[PDB]
């Protein structure tokens, strides 16, 4: 469940000012797996 | 109900969403250890989920929002990544498998940053890595991210210690 009167959460990093947000949400129709990714993580030359 | 469309590498919707997953890459305090130690990602395959029941679902719940906070949906583009990308594409998100360890509350979680949601694709913390050589930085293994379009309506400021 959501903070009353809220739909989601953003939890915002304060201490390191490089990290971007995250967010919850308490309802699976508040998305949509809109595109689907296959990848590798790279090796560091 | 659902179908993968394949995009090509030529397509602008491949290369936008190629973007997004390689500009938000960042180092974690852990140095790695969840998710691996890179600076970026070879993307393989960019699949569009097609699945006409799940978008109405979402643009039905996305209306009722946006009424809730004054004609805002507060829609954003999002990564996620668990070990279930499979079971979401096909049945959609499900919230009675909420992250209940998750520092804001028991829901479904999602990043800005690629490389956080890369972090939970072998589970949380990474779990045990990858299934083939239990190796949370394997650079074999192929990997499975969603680019989720997710609605946020009015969301609760939580400043994190992180
Ligand atoms: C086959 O079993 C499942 C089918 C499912 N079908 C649909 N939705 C599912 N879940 C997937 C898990 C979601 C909650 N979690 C759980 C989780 C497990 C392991 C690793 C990460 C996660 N995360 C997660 C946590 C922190 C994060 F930053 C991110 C991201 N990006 C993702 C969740 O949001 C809620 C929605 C399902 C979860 C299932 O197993 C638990
Ligand atoms: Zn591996």
């Amino acid at each position: 469940h959501s903070p009353p009167g809220h739909h989601s959460v953003t939890g915002r990093p304060s201490v390191n000012g490089l990290a971007l947000a995250e967010y919850v949400i308490y309802r699976g129709e508040q998305a949509y797996p809109e595109y689907l990714i296959t990848y590798q993580i790279m090796r560091p030359e | 109900g659902t179908i993968l469309i394949d995009l090509s590498p030529d397509d602008k919707e491949f290369q936008s969403v190629e973007e997004e997953m390689q500009s938000t890459v960042r180092e974690h305090r852990d140095g790695g250890h969840a998710g691996g130690i890179f600076n970026r990602y070879n993307i393989l395959k960019i699949q569009k989920v097609c699945n006409k029941k799940l978008w109405e679902r979402y643009t039905h719940r996305r209306k009722e929002v946006s009424e809730e906070n004054h004609n805002h949906a507060n829609e954003r583009m999002l990564f996620h990544g668990s070990p279930f990308v499979n079971a979401i594409i096909h049945k959609g998100f499900d919230e009675r498998h909420a992250y209940i360890g998750g520092m804001f509350g028991a829901g479904i979680y999602f990043a800005e940053n690629s490389s956080k949601s890369n972090q939970y694709v072998y589970g949380i913390g990474g779990g045990t890595g990858c299934p083939v050589h239990k190796d949370r930085s394997c650079y074999i293994c192929h990997r499975q991210l969603l680019f989720c379009r997710v609605t946020l309506g009015k969301s609760f400021l939580q400043f994190s210690a992180m």
